[PDB]
């Protein structure tokens, strides 16, 4: 159920917070069964969206599992 | 498993949780994964009142009556 | 998979957030499932705060190990 | 087990060891293992400050979920070795 | 020998332990397993060295203790 | 890489808090655990314990002194 | 005739629950579904952070929240 989840959400828009608050908003290129995870056209923020921008990766993003809170749709 | 959590059913136990927390309930339910259903739960932080609560057994550090 | 398309980028440059403001530009020599990283040619950039202001402090290694579980994120600079 | 096989072509060969606490130790690689403990002969002192409370002690064990960096030489190791070995691990 | 088999054989001796968050526990061994978890009676729980609970009986996570102090009877006993 | 050339040895043990012990280290297992007898606080050469047992997470490095 | 954790949060399904992170931070939301690791779906979160307590942000769709860090569930919030 949890991996269904994790293929119903491929290649859409999420959120995916880490442990420090910092959270990341891009497209969900891959994810793996550590909750590592994979985004494009990232970006950091910290806490929320609508704070300041602290990065812009034009790259490809690998969050790492151990350090994520959640990953979230919107 | 060393505790037999059975002796306490029906009893009000105090649980110590990792990151500081304690919790105070009436303990209804268990699992061999040390997985607790509370009722009458009281979070103390210095007082908080949930009620039916799981607390989750990897995080649970410490376990005593009350 | 995230894991694989991190292979695709062996042999070109990289940056590594860690645990405690510490960041890492080198170019990806060896990774494992565990984060755990090789980098050749690497300056690290620590950000610390001290007497309530901020100094950023640096550090260049020819070849470094780093040890995974403090890995929070890999990209390119 | 890859990291095991890259740390074991290092013995013999002096490293600097980065401890998570801040200490920074200079020593010969005598023994690794499958945690990547670390088994350093004839300490010394990399720098003053950050440097622990030792001495006659010559020969250490350090624990390696606690190390952060393990500093190389760009001569101890072979790139493409590395490169090719990891594109051939499997993370699944 | 080692610390567990050390520990198994306590069994119904005095012991301190030292927790991660500074809690000090006074108790008799009544039981380990495996993975170090303890189950204690007649329990004194201290919130920090510097002394109090009395409580019957108390379980202990393996992953929480610093370290467990012991009889200086341990060896031959 | 193993603790067993240290056996009954005394050592210095520096904890992941950066405080320091010596003692003699009797027994040791897979997950770094020790068990420890005569152990002292290195910097306070203040007597700890005749005997202790040591968790291995606790362990940041052991020499051989 | 016991009471097993999985099985009060299986009757929770479709419900509201809260859940409390072993930091300050709470989720609050409607719960899709969950593992065996606890790991968590829940629909239209309130996140919040907890002492005057400001909420961090209103999920909308689903989020995974890694059971990793949960402390506790309450069910119907």
């Amino acid at each position: 159920v949890t991996t269904e989840f994790l293929s119903d959400i491929i290649g859409k828009t999420v959120n995916v917070k880490l442990a420090s608050g910092l959270l990341y908003s891009g497209r969900l290129e891959s994810i793996d069964g550590f909750m590592n995870v994979a985004l494009s056209s990232a970006t950091e923020h910290y806490e929320s969206n609508n704070n300041k921008l602290l990065n812009k990766f034009n790259s490809d993003v690998f969050l790492r599992g151990t350090q994520v809170m959640y990953i979230s749709e919107q | 498993a060393i505790l037999d959590l059975a002796k306490y059913k029906d009893s009000k136990i105090r649980v110590k949780l990792m990151g500081g927390k304690l919790v105070i309930g009436v303990l209804k339910g268990y699992d061999q994964l040390m997985n607790l259903v509370l009722d009458d739960t009281v979070e103390y932080m210095n007082a908080r009142k949930l009620g039916l609560t799981v607390i989750r057994g990897t995080i649970l550090v410490s376990l005593s009556s009350a | 998979t995230p894991l694989d398309l991190l292979k695709l980028n062996l042999d070109e440059r990289v940056y590594i957030k860690l645990r405690g403001a510490r960041t890492l530009v080198g170019t990806l020599q060896a990774f494992d499932s565990h984060c755990n990283i090789v980098l050749s040619d690497a300056v690290e950039t620590i950000y610390q705060l001290n007497n309530e202001e901020l100094s950023e402090s640096e550090r260049r290694c020819e070849m470094v190990f780093i040890r995974g579980d403090t890995v929070t994120l890999i990209s390119t600079p | 087990m890859l990291f095991f096989s890259f740390f074991k072509t290092l013995v013999d060969q002096e490293v600097v060891v980065e401890l998570k606490n801040d200490i920074e130790i200079k020593g010969t690689l005598q023994s690794v293992d499958q945690f990547l403990n670390l088994k350093l002969d004839n300490i010394s002192c990399t720098d003053e400050k950050k440097y622990p409370h030792l001495g006659s002690v010559r020969n250490i064990f350090i624990r390696g979920s606690t190390v952060r960096y393990v500093y190389l030489n760009k001569n101890m190791v072979d790139t493409n070795l590395l490169q090719d070995a990891t594109r051939r691990e499997v993370m699944t | 020998m080692l610390p567990l088999y050390l520990l198994t054989n306590a069994k119904g001796q005095q012991m301190q332990i030292e927790l991660k968050n500074g809690e000090i526990i006074q108790g008799i061994l009544t039981n380990v397993d495996n993975w170090m978890n303890l189950t204690l009676s007649n329990v004194t729980e201290y919130s920090e060295e510097s002394a109090a609970v009395k409580l019957n009986e108390i379980y202990i996570r393996g992953t929480f203790i610093k370290f467990i102090k012991l009889q200086d009877n341990i060896i031959d006993k | 890489a193993t603790l067993k050339d240290y056996l009954n040895k005394r050592v210095v043990i520096i904890k992941v808090d950066g405080e320091c012990l010596i003692a003699s280290l009797n027994g040791f297992d897979k997950n770094t655990n020790l068990f420890i007898t005569n152990v002292f606080n290195r910097i306070s050469k203040e007597f700890i314990c005749k005997a202790q047992l040591l968790r291995g997470s606790e362990i940041a490095l052991v020499g051989l002194i | 005739p016991e009471i097993l954790p999985l099985e009060v949060i299986d009757k929770t399904i479709n419900q509201k629950v809260l859940i409390v992170l072993q930091s300050n931070r709470e989720f609050e939301g409607t719960l899709v579904g969950f593992d065996d690791f606890v790991n968590v779906i829940l629909e239209d979160a309130v996140e919040w952070l907890i002492d005057r307590n400001e909420k961090v942000m209103q999920h909308h769709g689903r989020m995974l929240l890694s059971g990793n860090n949960i402390a506790i569930l309450v069910p119907g919030g």
